[PDB]
């Protein structure tokens, strides 16, 4: 419709995507907000669905250990699909190498903090995806971190986020 | 300004602006060929709500 | 008259002198040295032909410089609308600046790759997927032929130097435009140029008089103001 | 670009392949294997059943006139406008020479082949410094 | 582009409009006919898409 | 990046597979054509969420062919590329005009004019590496790269990257 130009540069400074709006609608008729997921929690949540579909397949023929997981889901994925998803093995390797916390309960306690703080969702999802510890060099690296958030409050949440995460 | 009285002719258009602006009645129209440039520019200077009224 | 108007006259003079052919220079210098001209008087004064007069008048139409006048005493007259000339020059210099800046910005980036068989342009990011199986040559989709890089990455400094030298040449014009912006923009008419009539000859058959008819109720394009 | 389609059976490859055309169904088959190559042939006779460009050259000749659902007031304008582009081409002089050699050959009752060969002989040179005018009729003679 | 004597240019641009109109359709109000050689008229698009097996 | 969204996808099925156990067959189907897929709209599609209580509920037989289609609404994990984000990806292959960093699904490449000139490039390296203090392409090859734009096209997706920023590149 009139070529629908809508020229937006994508940036971390609330310069959003053209399809990835904050507000959508869902199939039930209720309002579907935007969902963003960090690197640590994404790596944690994918294994739930992985073991769920593996035991689901095991029931079909009936009717955190990442060193295990990198070969294990390779075997599961080559069992059902082909061996073309070396790209997916690389994506999950990225998900498991550089996520900020290896375990699950530290990320869960971080989420239990964030549900009470009520921070900006895309901002804190970017913070969870990135792996840093001090807020001023995080600011000098990312101008969104420079301008959106005060450094003192960023540091006072960064230390109680960074104490939980396993250091590398 | 006025609109000129427009007579369809052949494969073009002409207009005779009567326009009657002297001290007398001044019935003196000039028959000038309606140049497709000036029709294009005056079409380019129309409002979108005028297009909706005019069925465009 | 206005010394800024004299600066404008010398500005138009220098624009044609440094950026147009000598026939254009002679035509504009004649019509500034004198005033509004019949074509016959100009053809006498320069001893030229209408075949030579044609493309000069046409290009001066094309740059929106000469304001023609047509009236019967039919007699052809020529002048220059000052704000039309100023705004045409302003759009010309702004288009030169933006076009040369974007051309310099594109040319500062490296070349791409050239296929001598099909003789077509290609870019580096288009050639990213044009690598072969062994990363040796850049494979062609049609010709199956290696792709070789252009010579334009060293034309970055050439476009930069052309922009800088042209900017230095137009810097008197930029300063004159600044002084015009300091001053007041004024609109020419045929009768205004008639008030500065500088007599070329003594036997001009075309009388240099603006004589509209009674009941001249027409508003004409290029001849009125909002 | 090399502008080239070559047809080859993908299962025999003995040569540029010994293939045949079945025009009654418009298909092509490698005669050894018996597999199709392509389908829906375009006819090569029906266009000649449907309806001098080499002598008139690449530019194409056009005579214009009147019809039934037209007006005499503008077909006379057309009759005086048909010569407004004859000076753009030298083909007005080419067709004047063609008309005059038609005058000559049919005056001497010469056939169509003699007429077209004289047209060819003019169209061959038609312009040299050796030609140089020479009364314009010596070249046609 | 070259020296226009302001008589041929108007009838020339009228010819341009005439030929694009004739190519567009040749069933116009019959002031021209505008055929091309030979004596059969040039078949324009309303002739291509008219009734009686005109493409529809 | 790694995101969750509701997605509805339509799939079809051959009429010879009209046996009693086709719901699980459709499920298996949904796994191989969801897995290993990169789209332009949502980047690469990783895997599926909420395997149980999936909604298919109805299908239509095509009128001209016995094949029947089925729309599937589901939750999934997908990767969405973006512009201007520092990531610590890994490098597998390198070229003389620039290294090819494999950050997850992409192969983000930095062209010869986007490496900083104060980086001490050596041509005599196998693979050719751009190292100054510690940013060496290794078996780990963790290099801080910023994708300032991922150029999605006809579906051979490539991202552009740069290390022309302080602490970017070096680790
Ligand atoms: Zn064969």
């Amino acid at each position: 419709r009139l070529k629908k130009v809508e020229e937006e540069e994508n940036a971390a400074t609330l310069q959003l995507g053209q399809e990835f709006q904050l507000k959508q609608i869902n199939h039930q008729g209720e309002e579907e907000e935007l969902i963003a997921l960090n690197l640590s929690e994404a790596r944690l949540v994918i294994k739930e669905a992985l073991v769920e579909r593996r035991r689901a397949f095991k029931r079909s023929q009936k009717k955190e250990t990442r060193e295990k997981e990198l070969e294990s889901i390779d075997v599961l994925l080559e069992q059902t699909t082909g061996g073309n998803n070396k790209d997916l093995k690389n994506t999950m390797q990225y998900l498991t190498n550089f996520s900020r916390f290896r375990d699950q309960e530290t990320v869960g306690a971080v989420i239990q903090l964030l549900k009470s703080t009520g921070l900006h969702p895309f901002e804190v999802a970017q913070l969870g995806s990135l792996a840093c510890d001090t807020a001023d060099e995080a600011k000098t690296l990312i101008p969104s971190l420079n301008n959106k958030i005060s450094d003192d409050e960023l540091e006072r949440i960064l230390k109680e986020l960074s104490n939980l995460e396993t250091l590398y | 300004n006025t609109q000129p009285t427009i007579r369809k002719d052949g494969l073009k258009l002409v207009g005779s602006w009567k326009k009657d602006r002297a001290t007398g009645d001044a019935d003196e129209p000039e028959l000038r060929v309606l140049s497709t440039e000036e029709i294009l520019n005056i079409f380019k200077h129309i409002s979108v709500k005028d297009f909706t009224s005019l069925g465009f | 008259d206005r010394p800024i108007d004299d600066i404008v006259k010398n500005l138009l003079k220098f624009v044609v002198r440094g950026f147009y052919g000598g026939s254009f220079v002679l035509v504009l210098d004649a019509i500034l040295f004198h005033s509004v001209l019949a074509e016959d008087d100009l053809k006498q004064l320069l001893s030229i032909n209408k075949t030579e007069l044609g493309p000069l008048i046409a290009r001066l139409r094309s740059d929106r410089l000469i304001s023609i006048h047509k009236q019967r005493e039919e007699r052809v007259y020529y002048y220059v609308k000052y704000p039309h000339a100023i705004d045409a020059i302003k759009w010309k210099v702004h288009q030169v600046v933006q076009r040369l800046k974007d051309d310099l910005d594109k040319n500062s980036e490296p070349n791409g790759y050239m296929c001598p068989i099909c003789l077509t342009k290609y870019t580096q990011l288009e050639a990213v997927q044009l690598l072969n199986f062994d990363r040796t040559e850049f494979l062609c989709s049609l010709c199956d032929e290696p792709l070789v890089e252009d010579d334009s990455g060293k034309k970055n400094k050439e476009k930069q130097d052309k922009l800088n030298r042209l900017m230095d040449q137009i810097q008197p014009i930029i300063d004159s435009l600044k002084k015009i912006d300091d001053s007041r923009i004024e609109e020419n008419t045929f009768e205004i140029a008639l008030a500065r009539l500088i007599p070329p000859q003594n036997q001009s058959h075309a009388a240099y008089t603006y004589n509209p008819k009674k009941g001249s109720t027409m508003f004409r394009p290029g001849d009125s103001a909002p | 670009p090399n502008l080239n389609i070559v047809l080859t059976c993908p299962e025999c490859k003995v040569y540029p392949p010994k293939i045949v055309e079945r025009f009654s169904e418009g298909d092509v088959v490698c005669a050894l294997c018996g597999l199709v190559l392509s389908d829906k042939l375009v006819d090569t006779r029906s266009e000649w059943r449907t309806f001098n460009p080499l002598l008139d050259g690449n530019n194409l000749s056009t005579r214009i006139g009147k019809g039934e659902t037209t007006d005499m007031r503008f077909t006379k304008e057309l009759n005086k406008a048909q010569g407004k582009n004859v000076m753009d081409k030298k083909d007005n002089e080419v067709q004047a020479a063609f008309a005059k050699i038609t005058m000559l050959c049919d005056a001497a009752e010469l056939p169509k082949i003699v007429k077209d060969c004289a047209k060819e002989a003019y169209k061959l040179c038609h312009d040299e410094k050796t030609l140089k005018g020479k009364s314009m009729e010596s070249i046609m003679a | 582009h070259n020296g226009a004597p302001h008589h041929a240019i108007e009838e020339a641009e009228s010819l341009l409009q005439f030929h694009v109109a004739t190519y567009m359709d040749n069933d116009i109000a019959g002031q021209p006919q505008a055929l091309q050689k030979s004596g059969r008229p040039v078949k324009s698009i309303r002739a291509r898409l008219k009734g009686k097996e005109g493409r529809i | 990046m790694f995101f969750i969204k509701d997605l509805s996808l339509n799939i079809t099925l051959h009429p010879s597979f009209f046996g009693p156990r086709m719901k699980q067959y459709l499920k298996t189907k949904l796994l191989e054509e969801v897995e290993g897929s990169c789209t332009g709209k949502f980047g690469y599609i990783l895997c599926v969420l909420d395997y149980d209580n999936i909604d298919i509920q109805r299908g239509r037989i095509l009128p001209t062919d016995g094949s029947a289609e089925f729309n599937v609404k589901y939750r999934a994990v997908v990767f969405k590329p973006f512009k201007g984000e520092v990531v610590d990806g890994t490098v597998v292959s390198c070229s003389q005009h620039g290294f090819e960093v494999q950050v997850g699904p992409m192969k983000v490449f930095v062209t010869k004019h986007l490496m900083p000139q104060d980086l001490t490039f050596n041509a005599g390296s196998n693979p050719p590496s751009y190292q100054s203090s510690e940013d060496v392409i290794t078996i780990k090859s963790r290099i801080r790269v910023k994708i300032e734009g991922c150029i999605s096209q006809v579906s051979s997706i490539h991202a552009i990257g740069s290390i022309k920023e302080d602490y970017l590149g070096a680790i």
